[PDB]
């Protein structure tokens, strides 16, 4: 069934007025709240 | 919708007036391409 | 939150008029709220269930109940184009100039979705046409940005 969800609207005019890129806004929100797969490291001979 | 693409904010001028995408372009629901035009017994048609 | 409170939230949402009737008779909490602060009236207003909006207000539902972000049933009804529910809420004393945490009013929301009939009703019950949100935007600013010619002419 449909469930409550948190709609957030980015004001494009306010972002442009303060000199804040939408990429930086969407990355900050996504990375922090959603998580972001950056790249791989090698843990005891295994790529992770 | 065309209306939503129309109100895309390209920039805000020095005096605070907004330049929207509809101010620099006509926005319509049109074909991916305009190469193929089909008629069936003279009248407008599409087909597979 | 009670057993019947949860049952009423689900029934108000689903539009099950006959089940709401039975729950009103057994004294199901009309001020019952879920985790986001939505009452049965909020839910009925959102999903557009007129009969249940009327029944809940008869049974002493808070017409100006607000969720955890300051949104009222009139906000929801105005935003989703439910004209009849907007009229009923306003007749039962809904704050026509109710501001959520963003400074957004029923007039702002109705203007945004181009609900002309609802805008006229809100203005008739004395909606503040000069009311600004957190970005200093009026219902008129929304009408010209959306390019709504009819709406822009009414918000003169
Ligand atoms: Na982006």
């Amino acid at each position: 069934e449909d469930t409550p969800q948190f709609k957030i609207d980015i004001d494009q005019e306010k972002a442009q007025a303060l000199g804040v890129s939408i990429n930086d806004i969407n990355t900050t929100l996504g990375a922090a709240w959603g998580g972001s797969y950056v790249n791989d490291f090698i843990d005891r001979g295994r790529v992770k | 919708s065309t209306e939503e693409f129309g109100k895309i904010l390209l920039k805000v001028n020095q005096d605070g007036s907004r330049v929207l995408l509809r101010d620099v372009a006509k926005i319509e629901l049109g074909g991916e391409n305009y190469d193929i035009i089909a008629e069936f017994n003279g009248q407008p048609a599409s087909g597979l | 939150g009670s057993d019947l409170g949860k049952k009423l939230l689900e029934a108000a949402r689903a539009g099950r008029d006959d089940e709401v009737r039975i729950l009103m008779a057994n004294g199901a909490d009309v001020n019952a709220a879920d985790v986001v602060g939505w009452t049965p009236l909020h839910l009925a207003a959102y999903w557009g269930h007129l009969e249940i909006v009327e029944v809940l207000l008869k049974n002493g539902a808070d017409v100006n109940a607000y969720d955890t972000l300051g949104s009222t049933p009139l906000h929801l009804a105005a935003h989703f184009g439910h004209l009849e529910i907007v009229e009923v809420l306003l007749k039962n004393g809904a704050d026509v100039n109710a501001k959520d945490d963003n400074g957004i009013t029923p007039l702002h929301l109705a203007a945004n979705r181009g609900h002309l009939e609802i805008v006229e009703v809100l203005l008739k019950y004395g909606a503040d046409v000069n009311a600004q949100d957190k970005f200093g935007k009026t219902a008129f600013d929304i009408s010209i940005n959306n390019g709504n010619e009819d709406l822009a002419e009414i918000l003169q």
